[PDB]
């Protein structure tokens, strides 16, 4: 079977285990896209943000 | 069966996502501004008086003899020093133990609950001597109170 | 009797993603008090606005105690100074306006905290206004006090000319000509009027890689509930 | 052509036993809208800032051509509100309504909307009881673990009542009424799909009548007497209910000796007052209110009124007493004389409700073989 | 919900006459008041006992409350 | 039970041909209530007082813990509103919507209810064109004769502007979108008699159709292309239409050199600019406006659209063309090269209306004989 | 209103799929490209021309208002 | 700023800026204002007459 049929089975049949599989993924999901931009944001705007010129003071 | 309604999670993931920090958004609004936190922790204030000050929207008030008293016989057993840090610098919240008034000192009114000097509790209503704040000390002409 | 556009400048921050150089906001803060703060009355800000920006707690803490502020009630029923502390907003110059008109030509500087936002092109405005002094055209008669610039409407300002190359010095020590002042101060207003740049990119950017993200997967789900629908053939089979 | 829907309130069958209680189930309409009306002008020169909010109230009560009378035709109104509330909400316990079980529980929603609504109304004036009244209800919260201190300060704004917590009432208050207008229809619906419920208890369905011309007038001259017992406070005696503190200016350095929150409340906060602990007292007093929730697994008798049960007579009318004793000796201050009845009659609220009602059916159904 | 279809009646008749042929307030006084009384004395049993016990506990509430504040003599 | 009314909602018909353009109908029930939702934790912290407001305004774009989003969520997000609507009023002229006698008239209502509302909702902060722009709209009323100036005077409370004039408008203004939010109610009430009105105009009884799955997800759709096209001018470029101006304090002593409200009014206010007369010039914005009560009586062909009228789509897309003039030439100032085009560009708003768009019909009823 | 006292139909029948039984977006770049141009070309005449004149009265009402405020040879 | 003779529309002249330099100028102690003392007083009148002549 692939993955996703082996998906479905386990997690997207039964529907109180299809809402437990959202807010764990959504609970890690918050714990990455965050890191992501964050750092984006960071490097995009590298040399200016006042982490960059924390040290200094 | 399972492709589509990987959409359909997928897509119920980020929605929490938004909702998680937009509603957060709204409950920090409700929750303290800037501009009281920094009246919050600071206060820098500097013998025979009763110093009654504001301070949180809450009161400030602020030893040959209070030594005397008996800590065993207290209500609540708790010496003089172990509240204060100086001996001769009294401080705590003004807050009558029993439901929220303003003592007076040389004292809560609403219910006639007898204190110290020292805000100690002799007789009352009031189980616990006064609340006594978290502070420090930069010199001796000035205080942190918080 | 024409306006003046002013250009469209670049900037560390005229992109939709580009922030403050806050190093830039640091020197600017500088010209603001050496220069500006006589007759500027910012009020709508204060030293702990400046704290994670340009400044620190302490070095930020020294300058509410360099100047005194009016505050309390004595127990013997006056008012005092004391040193100033951070929630203190900054030290308005002059009491009321009157006075600011009574001590220049009449006229009123308008308050910094918004004028960037209150003003047509904002930075460009601003930093084009002050490196746009110059000699009068032919013509053109003046009266005292007043001055010339083309890009304040009228072309006649009651601004005396506020910079000048080396007017102060900075403590990196950056060239301090009349244009790096000239940026530095334009990218501090910018900041006055904007404590949410920063912010306001980020959430600016969290929404795309959502929203991009998201709103395909719905276009899919709209789409796999109507394809019963886009796709229906139909007939009609009477006798 | 929606008025049909006025069919509910013209063509309407009710019965014909009807007494004048009834009205006072009709006047909150009234109450609601009048109160609104009054308060909506009212708020047209009030201010959500402290250094002029009670300057911002004499604005009205000086200056303003008849603004005077629109803060006591509010606030008195405010109080005439719950008067018909209170022979309302005793009224389906004596007639056996509450068995609607679908509407009863509204009935809550609505009260504990209220009870919280007109607390962020009392606070907006400071006066002085605004302020420790504001305090000591609000710290009350704090008694939980674990969040007390963190939602009474996050409500607080902060650390303790300040502009800010004013302005987060005046919009939370000025707001409700119209849920309150909003959940009242729903009130009304869940009704409608059985209509009234009569004295006796019976399915006076054989003898249901129309409603335009009878209990509309009934109402109106309802309504009529309501106005005239609510002109006389605000002509003839507006100082009498409302504390006298509410005009002095707030101050936290100074509370006075006795504390009161408005008279309404006292049969509650009395409730709390008894009990020396702080957060078990909490938890009656919520209970205290909720319980009303609890009674329609309570009823008994395979009878519904009371007309037709003397016995439980007895108890209902003494539950009003002891109402009527906690509603006073909470206005009463904390002494020895007052504490041992509160010890008692807030246990005789508890008592009477869960135990004894319910054992007057359980013997009346067997006086009578059922 | 509406007239026609509740329940069932079954030879019944009724007797109702207009306002106008007949007085608004007939026999208020003469049959009224002592259908007052009659209404009075089946209720008055069992509705005053707990507020005569409240004048009672309103009364020694305040007079145990008055002598608590008097001094004693010592 | 009453859940069973969202068979208006769930279970209900309506067909199958159906565009995007009716997700703009529904949006506004978002907008209404995420209006309402972030202006209501917005007004926390407002004060319906001048020395404050304008402070009050930057306590929370400056101070509050995210505070400074909801100003724009809420300003722009008002914005949005409009977009939709006059895309949503567009449609039911081009379409044939107006057609539902009973609906077209509360389509007014609402309209009114929000030109005056948002009106208001201009002014609370105090931007210097708040004041003005109060000042310039509001005195028209005073070309009124023998009550202008006694009208304007009492909404004045005095004579001109000042702090009263503010605290009349945030109750007034806090409180409509309420009033909105029942009327909508209706608006959809006498629809639910008849349902929707295809793009084509004929009955497709035969092809109706459920709603919960389809135009749920649908209105979702419509609904994230919303907030993103809100967020955008929240955090990329909220000074992009509510003019700079608003920042800066107002005083009655200086007026700016340029002066336009929002840019909403302007195809309405650029009506009134161009008539040098003072009323003449009103009573066409009025007319401006409740025209579209008079287009249901000037519906000439015995078809329905306008998919199915070529001739007519060439005058349609043209009046749009005419507002989004008069949405400019409004918003630059008085000077001759503009003023000719405010005489013509007002007049052909009338006149598409009132001549060509009849006009049609009678021609295209012609064409294919009826 | 409901399903099921609408009007009335007569010999007419129906052919439906489950979406899960097929491709969600099928020929959305072959057949629905053409679409969209045939689906341009039959509303962009009666559409643009008010918005192309538009485009003129924004063109000269700008230069026409540029000149007005530079000087005359006087 | 200045001073003028009052007008009308002037209220009271204050006796004090502020309630300090009051309790200053007594012993600790602050006047209450007498606005809404009456109703603000249990009794009102009766208290404040029998106050003063007692
Ligand atoms: C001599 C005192 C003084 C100094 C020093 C000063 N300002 Fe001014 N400022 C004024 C006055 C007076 C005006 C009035 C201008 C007017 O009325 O048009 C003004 C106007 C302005 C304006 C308003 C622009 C406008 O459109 O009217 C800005 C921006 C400004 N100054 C920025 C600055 C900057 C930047 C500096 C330092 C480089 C500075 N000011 C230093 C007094 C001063
Ligand atoms: C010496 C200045 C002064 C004078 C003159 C004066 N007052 Fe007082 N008033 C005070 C002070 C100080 C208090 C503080 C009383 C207290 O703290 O209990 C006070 C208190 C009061 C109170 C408050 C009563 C209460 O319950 O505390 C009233 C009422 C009052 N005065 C009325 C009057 C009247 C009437 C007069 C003229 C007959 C008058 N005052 C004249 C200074 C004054
Ligand atoms: C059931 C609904 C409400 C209750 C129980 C309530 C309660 C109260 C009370 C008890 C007061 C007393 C203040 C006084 O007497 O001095 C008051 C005042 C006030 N009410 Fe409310 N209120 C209600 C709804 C409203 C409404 C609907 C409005 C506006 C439409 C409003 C606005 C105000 C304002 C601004 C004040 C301050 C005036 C004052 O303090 O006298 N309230 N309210
Ligand atoms: C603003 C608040 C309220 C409004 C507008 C309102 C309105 C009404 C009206 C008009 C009636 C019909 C008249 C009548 O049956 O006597 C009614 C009945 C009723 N109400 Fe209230 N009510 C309110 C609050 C409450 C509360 C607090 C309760 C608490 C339990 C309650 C419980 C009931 C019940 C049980 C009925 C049953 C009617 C019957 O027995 O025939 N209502 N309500
Ligand atoms: C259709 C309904 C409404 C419209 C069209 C409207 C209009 C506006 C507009 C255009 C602003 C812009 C002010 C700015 O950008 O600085 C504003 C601000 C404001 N809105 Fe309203 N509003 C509406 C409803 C509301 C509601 C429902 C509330 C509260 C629940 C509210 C409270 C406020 C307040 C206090 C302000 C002042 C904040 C400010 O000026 O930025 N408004 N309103
Ligand atoms: C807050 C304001 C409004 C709300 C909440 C609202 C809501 C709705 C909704 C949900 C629909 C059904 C969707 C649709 O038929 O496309 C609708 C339809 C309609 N609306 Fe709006 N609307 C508002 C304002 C207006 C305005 C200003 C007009 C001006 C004429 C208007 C006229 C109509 C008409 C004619 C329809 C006919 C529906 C059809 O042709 O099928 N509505 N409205
Ligand atoms: C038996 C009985 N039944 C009903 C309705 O079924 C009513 C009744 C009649 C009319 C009603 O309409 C009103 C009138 C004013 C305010 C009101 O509040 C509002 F509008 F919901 F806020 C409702 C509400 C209730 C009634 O007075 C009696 Cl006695
Ligand atoms: C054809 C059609 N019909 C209807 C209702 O008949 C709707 C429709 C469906 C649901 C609606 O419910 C809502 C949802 C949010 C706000 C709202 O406003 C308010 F404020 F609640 F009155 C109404 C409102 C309208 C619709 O979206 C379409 Cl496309």
């Amino acid at each position: 079977p692939t993955l996703t049929a082996r998906l479905y089975s386990l997690l997207f049949r039964r529907t109180s285990t299809f809402a437990l599989t959202i807010v764990v993924g959504a609970l890690f999901f918050e714990r990455a896209f965050d890191q992501g931009a964050d750092a984006i944001y960071e490097h995009i705007n590298e040399g200016k943000l006042w982490k960059h010129i924390k040290h200094k003071y | 069966k399972g492709f589509s309604y990987l959409v359909t999670a997928t897509t119920t993931v980020g929605v929490a996502y938004a909702a998680k920090n937009v509603v957060s958004q709204f409950v920090s609004s409700m929750s303290a501004s800037a501009d009281v936190l920094a009246m919050s922790k600071i206060e820098i204030k500097l013998e025979g008086k009763n110093m009654a000050f504001k301070w949180r929207g809450k009161p400030l008030f602020v030893i040959d003899q209070e030594a005397a008293v008996e800590v065993s016989q207290l209500r609540d057993p708790q010496h003089d020093l172990e509240r204060v840090k100086k001996p001769e610098w009294v401080i705590l919240i003004g807050v009558c133990t029993h439901l929220g008034c303003v003592p007076i000192a040389n004292y809560c009114p609403c219910h006639g609950s007898h204190y110290d000097a020292s805000g100690r509790i002799r007789k009352g209503p009031a189980p616990l001597n006064l609340e006594v704040p978290s502070y420090e000390f930069t010199s001796d002409d000035m205080v942190i109170v918080g | 009797d024409l306006e003046l556009h002013p250009p469209s400048y670049p900037w560390s921050h005229r992109g939709l993603l580009s922030s403050l150089d806050h190093t830039s906001i640091r020197r600017g803060f500088q010209v603001y008090k050496q220069v500006c703060s006589s007759c500027h009355s910012m009020d709508y800000v204060a030293y702990r606005h400046l704290v994670g920006v340009c400044y620190t707690e302490d070095e930020a803490k020294a300058l509410a105690e360099e100047v005194e502020v009016q505050d309390g009630p004595n127990e013997d029923g006056e008012m005092f100074m004391r040193p100033g502390k951070l929630s203190d907003y900054f030290p308005k110059p002059y009491p009321n306006p009157e006075a600011a008109r009574a001590a220049n030509n009449g006229a009123l500087p308008p308050d910094l905290s918004y004028i960037v936002r209150a003003r047509h092109g904002g930075e460009d405005y601003v930093f084009s206004l002050l490196t746009g002094y110059c000699e009068p055209p032919t013509g053109v008669s003046l009266r005292e006090g007043l001055y010339f610039n083309p890009y304040f409407p009228g072309q006649a300002i009651g601004m005396a000319p506020p910079i000048y190359n080396e007017v102060l010095e900075f403590d990196d020590g950056t060239p301090a000509t009349m244009s790096q002042v000239a940026k530095d101060v334009c990218t501090f207003l910018r900041w006055a009027a904007e404590p949410e740049h920063d912010h306001r990119k980020r959430m600016g950017l969290k929404m795309l890689l959502m929203m991009g993200l998201l709103l395909p997967l719905v276009y899919a789900m709209k789409r796999h509930k109507w394809s019963v629908l886009k796709s229906r053939k139909l007939a009609y089979r009477p006798p | 052509l929606m008025k049909i829907v006025n069919n509910a309130f013209i063509d309407l069958p009710a019965p014909s036993n009807i007494s004048s209680w009834w009205n006072f189930g009709s006047l909150l309409g009234i109450c609601l809208i009048l109160q609104i009306l009054t308060g909506l002008f009212l708020a047209m020169h009030y201010t959500s800032d402290t250094t002029t909010a009670f300057s911002s109230v004499t604005h009205i009560c000086r200056d303003v051509n008849y603004g005077w009378i629109i803060r006591y035709m509010h606030a008195n109104g405010a109080s005439m509100f719950f008067i018909c509330l209170y022979m309302h909400v005793g009224r389906g316990l004596y007639y056996g309504s509450y068995t609607f079980l679908e509407t009863w529980n509204i009935g809550v929603i609505l009260l504990l909307t209220v009870m919280a609504t007109a607390f962020m109304g009392y606070v907006l004036p400071w006066g002085q009881m605004s302020f420790w009244g504001a305090t000591v209800i609000t710290n009350l919260l704090s008694a939980i673990p674990y969040i007390g201190t963190n939602l009474v300060e996050w409500i607080w704004g902060g650390f303790s009542v300040d502009k800010a917590t004013l302005t987060r009432f005046f919009a939370f208050h000025f707001i409700l009424p119209f849920i309150i207008m909003a959940i009242a229809m729903v009130h009304l619906l869940f009704l409608h799909e059985t209509g009234s419920n009569n004295p006796t208890g019976i399915s006076s369905d054989v003898d249901k009548i129309p409603f335009h011309p009878y209990y509309t007038i009934k109402d109106i001259l309802g309504a009529l007497l309501l106005i005239l017992a609510l002109m006389l406070l605000v002509l003839f005696a507006p100082d009498l209910l409302g504390d006298p503190d509410n005009y002095t200016p707030a101050n936290p350095l100074n509370t006075p000796p006795h504390i009161k929150p408005e008279w309404y409340f006292l049969f509650a906060y009395a409730i709390l007052r008894s009990i020396p602990n702080k957060l078990g007292g909490v938890l009656a007093l919520a209970f205290s209110i909720l319980i009303l929730a609890l009674i329609p697994l309570l009823h008994t008798s395979k009878q519904r009124s009371m007309m037709f049960r003397p016995l439980s007579q007895c108890l209902f009318w003494a539950l009003v007493a002891d109402l009527l004793t906690l509603t006073w000796i909470g206005g009463q201050p904390v002494e020895h004389p007052y504490i041992t009845i509160g010890q008692l009659a807030s246990v005789l609220y508890f008592l009477l409700i869960l135990v004894l009602m319910p054992t007057a059916g359980t013997i009346e159904n067997k006086l009578l073989k059922w | 919900r509406q007239f026609g279809h509740l329940t069932r009646v079954r030879h019944v008749i009724t007797y109702s006459l207009s306002p106008f042929e007949q007085r608004a307030f007939p026999h208020y006084f003469s049959k009224g008041i002592p259908n007052v009384l009659r209404r009075t004395r089946a209720c008055i049993l069992r509705v005053a006992p707990p507020f005569v016990a409240f004048y009672l506990v309103y009364t020694w509430g305040t007079q145990e409350f008055e002598k608590s504040k008097r001094k004693n003599p010592a």
